[PDB]
RNA sequence: AGUGAACCAGUACCGUGAGGGAAAGGUGAAAAGCACCCCGGAAGGGGAGUGAAAUAGAUCCUGAAACCGUGUGCCUACAACAAGUCAAAGCUCGUUAAUGAGUGAUGGCGUGCCUUUUGUAGAAUGAACCGGCGAGUUACGAUUGCAUGCGAGGUUAAGUCG
RNA sequence: AUCCGGGAGUCAGACUGCGAGUGAUAAGAUCCGUAGUCGAAAGGGAAACAGCCCAGACCACCAGCUAAGGUCCCAAAAUAU
RNA sequence: GGUGUAGUGGUAGGAGAGCGUUCUAAGGGCGUUGAAGGUCGAUCGUGAGGACGGCUGGAGCGCUUAGAAGUGAGAAUGCCG
């Protein structure tokens, strides 16, 4: 193997989603959280149980 | 390892007005006004592809129309005529004889005429 | 796997029986990845930061009313929104290394090394010694066995006059035969390891 | 002199010595082709067949093939954060005609 | 951006006071930083000179947009226009050469963008315009999918030499 | 279709047939059941018109046949029998 | 690779595959016979986008493969000019 010219084996590493990033990918505009609520806010939600 | 957001936002900005040549005033020199202005262009120009073949076929129509009521006929009998008979001119070609070739146009007429006449 | 001899200048000083252990073992791609990845983030320090909405000098008042002004409700000076206020999510001091487990690493070594002899890219030599440290002596050798790229050269123990010899010049790298790396061997085009330092090789990698 | 004949989906008006644009045909260029389906020879005295004239036919050759220029088709609906857009290039053929039936 | 502060900054400035607190980097390799003349009270300018270059002349590297002007090819004083889009005569040009470019009388069709809503052209909400900045990150745990090494086994932590 | 596992969003609906209650067998009223469209659906008809009638847009054409609704002129097709 | 048949409206939301910015490594390159940046053009691709030519400009910058992220702006009665 020489150093220009490394593959890392298939299926071994995937990429990353970034939200709020235009409409087009799927998850602009409330990155997936729907419409308002307690679950839509910044360190919202309920404790476990 | 900071990222600054230099040279790349004025090349799609500057894209986005190149398309809004030719407009009025403000809407082909601000940004906002050329980017919405330019979606209503894109909108229009896709229904105005199906319209357009509606329109050329009602102008060959009264063309046609016009040209057989010369001939003793109108638009709808020379349709069957025509058809009763096993002829397949477009209604194309029938108004570009209709307009070039009136003794063409008076053959077809008659060939109608006499189909229709069983 | 045998591989020839040289000496000093020479040729053919017959050969030497290398291990198949270590020399001869069918290389395992994806662990050499694995492994010169790990490395290359070994080598960072992560010293970096930046200064969040508390750490910037600068104001606990609420600048103006919250209604009335016809304005904006603002809550102070340094807000991420504010020209020079502090920042939301920065880069922190970070650590980036980690390890893998044991008999990998045992693995892209004898990957790597059995890799460089399955093209003939290693070349043995009896000894390198030197009176003095002489940098054209040196090249002189290297010429001698028509050498002509990036080679490492893998030396034994206080051979200093020869390590001295083989420093500056732009195409060598000089290792001793306790510090090999997965890194090292990689990168070069060649080895050129003397008999004392291959068997001492040999001893570790077991 | 006239020939109207059925080519593509379409019918044309055709004359020995003009060039006519068409749906891409499947013949490489410089090579002959024949279109079967006749509708009307004109000319001085018309033959109007029923749907083909008996045989007649019109020759040509193949001179070029090319595409059309570009079209944008663009789709959004008003207040719903959505869109699509897509482009488009049509392919022709252009051919010489020579020698309507004789 | 990086310290509030790359520059005479805890300064100017604000407050009785405790205290709050900025803006502002770049001629050229070398000042060779325009002797002399002309218009003008001066400012400023035009020659002539320096210099590889002055449209590098001190408001001095590059020099984007808003915004303000000057010159021209085409249109416009019987016309109700979300300003375009499709059809199209006349005039004027001649390109990364191909089913060419600018303008356009006249005809059909057509109630911005965003947010929140059962529902919006909305007489519901936001934006004067242009430029810059401005929002799911990391540490440590827990779980699942993928991938590699060993396999009834797997693996080391702190620490020592480096 | 069922079974195991990873990730959600929704818990303000509206009108139109049909069948019931509250109301005065009033309401573009209110509350249930059942079917559709809208929501999240462009295109033709109904002058203009979320929800009615027809019909579900991958793209190109200056080709053809029909749906609901129409054929004196605006405005395509019969001044039809 | 051929050929048939079937499909391809979409808000909340799930799944896949890519475009562009800055920096690191290895390799192969360009540059006062003029880099980056700026401006104009009638050019190419299914999209984000990619080239080539003129003018301006005066010292640095691409491409391939892998890695890491302060990685993309039209809206907050946003902040500064």
């Amino acid at each position: 193997m020489k150093l220009h010219e490394l593959k890392p084996a298939e299926g071994s590493r995937q990429v990353r989603n970034r939200v709020g990033r235009g409409t087009s990918s799927g998850n602009g505009k409330t990155a997936g959280r729907g419409q308002k609520g307690q679950k839509a806010r910044s360190g919202g939600g309920v404790r476990l149980g | 390892a900071r990222v600054k957001g230099g040279t790349v936002t004025r090349k799609r900005r500057k894209k986005v007005l190149k398309l809004a040549k030719g407009y009025y005033g403000s809407k082909h020199t601000l940004f906002k006004s050329a980017k919405e202005q330019v979606m209503n262009s894109y909108y229009y120009a896709f229904r105005d592809r199906r319209q357009k073949k509606r329109d050329f076929r009602k102008l060959w129509i009264a063309r046609i129309n016009a040209a057989a009521r010369m001939n003793g006929l109108s638009y709808s009998k020379l349709m069957h005529g025509l058809k009763l008979a096993e002829i397949d001119i477009n209604r194309k070609m029938l108004a570009d004889l209709a307009v070039n070739d009136a003794a063409a146009f008076t053959a077809l007429a008659e060939q109608a005429k006499d189909a229709l006449s069983k | 796997p045998n591989v020839a001899l040289f000496k000093q200048d020479g040729t053919q000083n017959g050969e030497i029986t290398l291990n198949e252990e270590i020399f001869g073992i069918e290389p395992n791609e994806s662990v050499v990845y694995d492994a010169i990845i790990m490395q290359r983030a070994s080598l960072r320090q992560g010293t970096h930061a930046v200064k969040n909405r508390s750490a910037v000098r600068g104001g606990g008042r609420k600048p103006w009313r919250q209604k009335g002004t016809g304005r904006a409700r603002q809550g102070s000076i340094r807000s991420p929104q504010w020209r020079g206020g502090g920042v939301v999510f920065g880069p922190t001091p970070r650590s980036y290394s980690y390890k893998l487990p044991k008999k990998v690493r045992r693995l892209a070594m004898k990957s790597v090394l059995s890799d460089k002899v399955a093209e003939n890219n290693l070349v043995a030599v009896e000894g390198l010694s030197f009176d003095a440290p002489k940098t054209k002596e040196f090249k002189q050798v290297l010429a001698n066995l028509s050498i002509d790229t990036k080679v490492l050269v893998v030396l034994e123990n206080g051979n200093d006059f020869a390590a001295l010899s083989a420093r500056n010049l732009p195409n060598v790298s000089v290792v001793t035969s306790d510090n090999v790396s997965v890194l090292d061997v990689v990168s070069a085009n060649k080895v050129l390891a003397t008999q004392t330092a291959l068997t001492q090789i040999e001893e570790v990698l077991a | 002199m006239y020939a109207i004949i059925k080519t593509g989906g379409k019918q044309v008006k055709v004359e020995v010595g003009q060039a006519i644009y068409v749906e891409k045909l499947n013949v490489e260029a410089g090579e002959k082709v024949v279109f079967d389906e006749v509708i009307l020879v004109g000319g001085e005295s018309t033959k109007v067949g029923a749907p083909t004239v008996a045989g007649a036919t019109v020759e040509g050759t193949v001179e070029k093939h090319g595409k059309q220029k570009k079209v944008v088709t663009f789709q959004y609906k008003p207040k719903k954060h959505s869109h699509r857009k897509q482009g488009h290039r049509q392919p022709y053929t252009k051919v010489m005609i020579e020698a309507i039936n004789a």
